[PDB]
This record gives structure tokens, C-alpha cells and sequence, in this order.
């Protein structure tokens, strides 16, 4: 449970917010991207593998599954990639809740930026600094170091 | 134009 | 200690990767960008600040130290802004001697990406990732939790 | 193109 991230993948403004949570801790890393392929779904996935220890993703859609690009990069990076499939049928109603709260945070800072990539980095930090009490990038953090020790 | 990522 | 992080700038292919570094465990987090910007080094910071518990950064020249957008985003994301004048000569040379270490990781991946980006992003996995005994990715995370707790 | 990037 330590390694293990949740894709997720929400749209505004026409465009495509890719997310990663970590299961565990609620931590989450996110970009906007102009439309989700297998390629941008596949360079996230590297760029989080190179900034955390992501041992196991769960992919938002089958199609993310299917990707030879994702599953290429998820062959580089050492992660195992598996579907999203809510066995547990609480994981539907945490993500849903999830992008109901970011896209909440995005409109009340939407007109501090120019570009909604500005504003969902902004999202981004206010989710992960939240006290709700230790934040999700405390708990991210402690759960991490705890494993390695 | 007053932004943050555009301060103009 | 925990919270400080150093910016370098360093070019590669006509283009420019910025690197944070977090100077207690030698992490570090990248991009590639077609030019050094006030405006790109803000959107960078505000980007890192939202994933790790950033205090203070030592800027990478005097250009982004004085861009009034760098010291906006370092408003906005709790950010110290400081100069990153090497008062202890010791941080020329490591500073040189990663750009040195990245370049040459970034050789050996070159060939399996199309993109600079996705080389420079499977350079960061490999210095993250490496033990020289621990990992930088190791340290980062045993640093701040030991301050958390 | 044989790459992780860009298989073809
Ligand atoms: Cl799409
Ligand atoms: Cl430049």
C-alpha cells in the first residue's frame, strides 16, 4: 500500500485533467492535457515514477490498460500496471467526491490565473497542503518513510 | 492582465 | 533544512532542462523548456511547492531573482525567494558536477526516446532511484518525515 | 519509431 496510485481522469474547460492519487494517503499529482492518449498518459506515469515510488497503478480506463505505450512505460519505470476495476465499490464514490473537490478548488482560484494549468497546480497544492490533523502530504510522506525503515 | 501567471 | 531547494538552469539540444534540487538529499525534479522565463520558472515552483514542503529556494541567476512573476508564484505557494550566491564555494562544484552526472544519464537514455523530454524525465528516475546505502528518493523522504514527526 | 516514446 505504500506503492500503490489510482489514475483518474476528469475534463473542464474542454480539456483533459489527468490525475494520480495515491491510494493510502490521498495525495494526488495532476496535469491538464489537450486530449488523454496512451503517449501523455505514459510520459505522466514516468514523470511520477521518477518523483515517488509508485510500485503499482491502477489505470483510470481499459484503454489506458490496453496501451502498449502505457504498459511500455510502465515496463521502464519497474511499475506493475493493473485495471481500475471498484472490487471495492467505496473507490467509485472517493473519486467521484475527489474531482467534485478539485474542480470546487479550481473555480475559486480560476480567476487568479490566466491558463487552467495555472489554476489546477494551484488545486494541486491546496489539496495536498488541506488539513483534515495531518495533510495528505504529511501522510504521504510518514506512510513512505515508515516502509523504507 | 492581472494573474499570477500573467501579472500584466 | 528539510524545506530549502536550489534552482539550476542547464542546456542541452538547443533547448533548457531546469532542475530543483532538494540540497539536504540531492533529489531532484525536472523540465524541459524552450527558454529560461520568469514565466516558466514560476509555473516550475508553483508545480514543486504543491508536491513537497517547499520553504525557501535559492534561485538559479539574478534574472530570476529579480522576475517580479518568480516572486509572485513564491508569494502565492508559502515560498522564501533567495539568492543563490554560493557563499559556501562547495556548491559550485556539486552544482556543476550534477548538471555533469545528468548529461551524461541522459547519453546512455537517449536513443529510447524521440523526445528530449522523456529522456530527460528517465534521467531523473535514474538519479532518483540510485544508491550510492541510500537513495536520494530515500533520503528526501526520511528528511521530512523525521521533521514532520 | 522503436522508442518508449513513440513505439512505432
Ligand atoms: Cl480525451
Ligand atoms: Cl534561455
Amino acid at each position: 500500500s505504500p506503492g500503490i496510485w489510482q489514475l483518474d481522469c476528469t475534463h473542464l474547460e474542454g480539456k483533459v485533467i489527468l490525475v494520480a492519487v495515491h491510494v493510502a494517503s490521498g495525495y494526488i499529482e495532476a496535469e491538464v492535457i489537450p486530449a488523454e492518449t496512451g503517449q501523455e498518459t505514459a510520459y505522466f506515469l514516468l514523470k511520477l515514477a521518477g518523483r515517488w515510488p509508485v510500485k503499482t497503478v491502477h489505470t483510470d480506463n481499459g484503454s489506458n490498460f490496453t496501451s502498449t505505450t502505457v504498459k511500455a512505460a510502465c515496463w521502464w519505470a519497474g511499475i506493475k500496471q493493473e485495471d481500475g476495476i471498484p472490487y471495492n465499490p467505496q473507490s467509485q464514490g472517493v473519486i467521484e467526491s475527489m474531482n467534485k473537490e478539485l474542480k470546487k478548488i479550481i473555480g475559486q482560484v480560476r480567476d487568479q490565473a490566466e491558463h487552467l494549468k495555472t489554476a489546477v497546480q494551484m488545486a494541486v497544492f491546496i489539496h495536498n497542503h488541506k488539513r483534515k490533523g495531518y495533510s495528505a502530504g504529511e501522510r504521504i510522506v510518514d506512510i513512505i518513510a515508515t516502509d523504507i525503515q | 492582465s492581472d494573474k499570477i501567471d500573467n501579472l500584466d
